């Protein structure tokens, strides 16, 4: 868990 | 004046000094959304006995297909006095008790009345759910931490357990700070606006089912500041506020924390887009610990900065495990450029059909339908300057799907 | 008796059957979850004034960068008195208006004091750094909202935005559909109320609650008419009170020969219309759905099955997306996401619906779906989330895997 | 739109 937005590689 | 603190540290922060609340005993009815502080355990079998699954006859399964005599019902409500001999059945409906003697149920499409022809193969236990089939005496049917919902509440009905245990929730104070504010119900004057931030932060603590107080409108200054927060903390456990400035000196509120109720302000800044200027301080009162959130005037922050500290602190005080929201992945419906900040936006999530991915439209846009995630783009990067529709991305999920 | 009915029309027959109910005028801070009947119209412009972005100072964009007398500050909530000429600037915060004679605006981190007062550290002077395009970090009036402008249509289905949007453009009272009455009752005489100890033969009214819980948990205010005994006289009792109270009387229980008394009374007592008695579905056959048109109103009835699993799964697929339209929402169905099969499981003839927990898992893109199967057993700290549609038996799909994707329908905020 | 829940291959 984060919740900060990220990336998906 | 106050660090920048990063998103992910103001968020620990948050949870690390929210408390969790103490409990209370509430009646069944009223546990919609409340965690238990308790295990509950079930005082009798379910079925307490055997009960027929479908509407048709109580038989014997060495007898096997044939003539039957028809000795009787079973009524819904009562012990069955007759018993089940070879060449016999007895009429049942569904829930109905089976007849000592019986030891399966055929429907009525395998078939007062007085004789049935039985087409049967029926194996023995067949459509009967024997005592504790569903609930077994004396076992643990709700544990502890248990988060409720409907079912919940009927489980707790199904075995007796009307007075419960239960975590408190959070009763939460709000206000609007600013000398440009009117109420929605003023007209406008030179200079100034109607305050919006009120009605959509008591709407949205409202939407979790917390309890909240209205403390209106403040003016901008030391006086009028600290009698509203006292009064926020004599009657609330979260007292809101929104808006007020922080620029040099005249940040009053910041100011009055520190100075007038000696709270501890654990953040003043964080480094996000909206909601720069977030404040988050404890105070401890009595043993007590109340919580306070200064949340920016600028609508858009306020709620989501309300969405991604507030809710989560008040799922915490209401004794909820992982008190996180849920973050799903979706595919973005909008290019973007990214800002240096991790930046967050009120979007729309529709699936669409047939694709396994739900599309995230941002709204920035007249939708229909109420903003339902908020989209979490991630900060600029030298790999990610933009971001492209189709892209794979986090939604934070804050309201009915 | 009653034709089986395929899970496809008996879904539609409820949309179709079921009525909008009208409208009424509330104060917007109740707006939650309520459909506007109005488009609403905004009648000042937001901003109204030229708004600053940043905290900083208000400047001419044709003086450029350089040192500059500060005549004052402006006030929030004040229309600014002084106006600026050139080699001047007035300092500015975040809200606040733009006096006339500045077109731009500069942080303060791209500025430097030169100069204060100290009598009292008033400041005097301000060394700007940089040079500013005209209209840079100002809101002009209408920004946001342009006075006249339809900032809602009617239709929409308000949240705690839309709400703040009502309170921002001044529209405390607002027109919106009605919401639905929902009176709920249990028929069986093997019942006791959950307060009793048990009896022999009986057991305690559990789908009563559960109703009443699920309705309310969509915001509907319930009527609970209680423990009804399985009969002719009593049920037309409790319906009757159900029809004069409420827009929907929900039923759970009773038995389904002669013995059916409520469809029985029904159509002799009431002339209802009974559109379907049996559905194709697991769980949840033995359902019932009727309208009774009385004095030109629609009111609607739902007789689920007493089985407890049955009540839940019925009272989603049918019963809250016809609320939901009562309410007069544009698209009452459900949402159906995609997700990943967790555990395995044989598949029925008829479609079957499993009470199901969704977990996102940290990223994995699709979530996964976890049956519940069952009335207890099965434990999960977290309430149920969804109820999974699994398709019906064929040749091709005798079973499904863990991993499969299978659609879920989304049941209650998460 | 489908209320009876779907699968379908993909082999």
């Amino acid at each position: 868990f984060n919740i900060v937005g990220t990336t998906y590689p | 004046p106050f660090p920048l603190t990063s998103m992910d540290k103001a968020f620990i922060t948050v949870l690390e000094m929210t408390p969790v609340l103490g409990t209370e005993i509430i009646n069944y009815r009223d546990g919609m959304g409340r965690v238990l502080a308790q295990d509950v355990y079930a005082k009798d079998n379910l079925p307490p006995f055997p009960a027929s699954v479908k509407d048709g006859y109580a038989v014997r399964a060495a007898d096997g297909p044939g003539d039957r005599f028809i000795i009787g019902e079973s009524q819904a409500g009562e012990q069955p006095t007759q018993t089940v001999m070879p060449g016999q059945v007895m009429r049942v409906t569904t829930g109905a008790p089976i007849p000592c003697g019986a030891d399966a149920v055929v429907q009525v499409e395998d078939t007062e009345e007085l004789e049935v022809r039985i087409l049967v193969q029926a194996r023995p236990g067949q459509d009967i759910r024997p005592i504790g089939h569903d609930i077994k005496r004396g076992e643990c049917v709700l544990a502890k931490g248990t988060h409720m919902g409907p079912s919940e509440i009927g489980l707790l009905a199904t075995v007796g357990v009307t007075e419960v245990e239960v975590n408190k929730f959070p009763v939460v104070a709000v206000m609007s700070t600013g000398n440009e504010l009117l109420n929605p119900e003023d007209d406008l004057l030179p200079g100034k606006i109607r305050d919006s931030n009120r009605s959509t932060l008591l709407a949205t603590i409202q939407e979790h089912g917390y309890p909240t107080i209205n403390l209106g409108i403040v003016g901008d200054n030391p006086d009028d500041l600290l009698n509203a927060l006292n009064e926020g903390i004599s009657r609330a456990d979260v007292i809101i506020t929104s808006g007020g400035v922080s620029m040099g000196e005249k940040d009053y509120l910041k100011q009055v924390l520190d100075i007038d109720l000696h709270a501890q302000i654990h953040f003043g800044r964080v480094f996000m887009k909206p909601g720069l200027p977030t404040t988050f301080a404890t105070l401890d009162i009595d043993g007590v610990r109340k919580i306070i959130f200064a949340l920016p005037g600028n609508p858009v922050s306020a709620v989501v900065t309300c969405n991604l500290f507030v809710v989560p602190a008040l799922r915490k005080m209401q004794g909820i495990l992982d008190p996180r929201p849920t973050i799903i992945k979706a595919r973005l419906s909008c290019d973007v450029k990214l800002d240096p900040r991790p930046e967050y936006h009120r979007c729309i999530l529709t699936w669409h059909h047939q694709e396994p991915l739900p599309w995230a439209q941002s709204t920035g846009l007249m939708s229909m339908r109420s903003a339902n995630g908020l989209l979490m783009l991630p900060p600029k990067t030298e790999q990610y300057v933009e971001l492209h529709k189709g892209e794979v991305v986090d939604v934070m999920v804050i309201g009915r799907l």
